């Protein structure tokens, strides 16, 4: 068991690597067992509720579980004190088979929010949920820090894999297999952190679609004329002291509106080619009396029909 | 007993991993675990009990939308960055400041200054020399603390545990006021 400073880094973020595998597939069967199962069956919430919490954990479990099975096999054959040689090949080939977590993370906000509101509004799901906890396995955990746990995980397997190359010279036979590996856990959470942006895009542009009325017909949640799909870009209140209004800034354009007496309360209101700002704030459409957001946006629409 | 429920975030490098494992732990980390898995700890403070929550961010500093799913239910923030690492330094006040004050603007939060064990190593003063810059004053900082209005400055090393056991006293007492 020679092992330089260096090899013997190797060897021990790969032990890490199984070591907090092992551990995040148990906390993630442990939260269906304690958590999930019970809640489900409490008839306290709907199939919807309990779904918009939970979302895809099952296939979470699934995918995971094969990374484990596969990393278990690779140090069985690598022996007792041996160490293992290659661990590179495996997470290249089960990273691509972890697109579920696109799906969880990109919804896991509403389920954080869901929670939050039935604790606080209804006593009954508050105290039921601290009864499931107490279970010793959660060691101290509240459901609401479980749900985190697979963002957790995405992000961390980045840093265990650069651990593991850092201390892998470049003629070893695992360091182009690491190397794949880091690429494509980079691509995992970036998809992740993108999915996750385009998820609160598309429940923006929903929240507009239901309170603010374009009678004079306006589906704000869909393909726009040449620039891909819609996406909302800015919205704050825009007080003209000539002419008291809120607006919403999108990719296309600037819905002027106004609040007749986005969160879930109830409350209601009633294009940037042909556009230039100012503030000699002031804006030119026929003129009318956070600029750089309007700005971006519209010399990168001028440019993007110059195609 | 409360549950205070603490957040470590700043730049990646900084030590905030470390800060945690050497604190949970006693014993300052042959290598660095790229990991920290110890949510829940039992801390004594003048004759009361309490329990802390802890929260590592690490490896979700570069994606924008995955870092604020950690900020929702926490009682104190520690803002971290390296006295040794001036531009994590610049960090806390151009990108983790306003963001937990977006986010949180009615949560507590600490600027914690880290490494000063390397505060007076010889060869990191000369490389900060080499590059014109140099190691971050606490006098610096406790100014950064007033500007952004940080509930106070706090400096530790993990490595040494100099301030280690202070920075979380602080952090659980700027949770109850
Ligand atoms: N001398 C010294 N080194 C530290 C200290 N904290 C962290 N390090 C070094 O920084 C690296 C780990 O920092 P880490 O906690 O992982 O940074 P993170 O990205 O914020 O999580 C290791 O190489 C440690 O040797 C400290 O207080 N003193």
């Amino acid at each position: 068991d020679m092992l330089t400073p260096t090899e013997r880094k190797r060897q021990g973020y790969i032990h890490e690597l199984i070591v907090t595998e092992e551990n995040y597939v148990n906390d993630l069967q442990l939260v269906t067992e304690i958590f999930q199962k019970p809640l489900m069956e409490s008839e306290l919430l709907t199939e919807k509720e309990v779904a918009m919490i939970f979302v895809n954990w099952k296939e979470l479990i699934m995918c995971n579980i094969k990374l484990l099975k596969a990393l278990r096999v690779r140090k069985k054959m690598s022996g007792e004190k041996m160490p293992v040689k290659m661990i590179g090949d495996i997470l290249s080939a089960q990273l691509p088979h972890m697109q579920p977590y696109i799906r969880f993370c990109s919804r896991q906000l509403n389920g954080a929010a869901l929670i939050q509101q039935k604790t606080d509004e209804a006593p009954d799901f508050k105290e039921f949920v601290k009864r499931l906890a107490m279970d010793p396995r959660c060691k101290g955990m509240p459901l609401s820090e479980f749900i985190l746990k697979p963002m957790q995980r995405v992000t961390r397997y980045p840093l265990i894999i650069k651990n593991i190359l850092e201390n892998t010279p470049e003629n070893h036979p695992d360091h182009s297999h690491l190397k794949h590996a880091l690429e494509k856990a980079e691509e995992l959470c970036s998809q992740v952190n993108e999915g996750v942006r385009e998820k609160e895009n598309s429940d923006r542009l929903e929240w507009i679609q239901a309170h603010v009325q374009c009678e004079g017909q306006l589906v704000f949640n869909s393909v726009t004329n040449c620039l891909g799909p819609r996406k909302f870009l800015h919205s704050g209140k825009l007080y003209k002291a000539k002419s008291e209004l809120y607006g919403f800034l999108f990719n296309d354009f600037l819905l002027l509106t106004q609040i007749t007496k986005f969160s879930p309360k109830s409350n209601l209101q009633y294009i940037f080619l042909n556009e230039v700002l100012v503030k000699d704030i002031f804006h030119i459409s026929d003129r009318v009396y956070a600029w750089v957001q309007k700005i971006k946006a519209a010399s990168e629409l001028y440019i993007e029909t110059e195609k | 007993m409360q549950t205070i429920k603490c957040v470590v975030v700043g730049d990646g490098a900084v030590g905030k991993t470390c800060l945690l494992i050497s604190y949970t732990t006693n014993k300052f980390p042959e290598y660095v675990p790229t990991v920290f898995d110890n949510y829940a700890v039992t801390v004594m403070i003048g004759g009361e009990p309490y329990t802390l929550g802890l929260r590592d961010t690490a490896g979700q500093e570069d994606y924008d939308r995955l870092r604020p799913l950690s900020y929702p239910q926490t009682d104190v923030f520690l803002v971290c960055f390296s006295v040794v690492s001036p531009s994590s330094f610049e960090n806390v006040k151009e990108k983790w400041v306003p963001e937990i004050t977006h986010h949180c603007p009615k949560t507590p939060f600490l600027l914690v200054g880290t490494q000063i064990d390397l505060r007076d190593d010889p060869s990191t003063i000369e490389k900060l020399a080499k590059n014109k810059q140099k190691p971050i004053t606490p006098e610096t900082a406790e100014k950064l603390a007033r500007d952004l209005k940080a509930v106070k400055y706090v400096e530790c090393s993990a490595l040494t545990q100099k301030g280690l056991k202070n920075v979380f006293d602080e952090a659980i007492l700027a949770a109850l006021e």
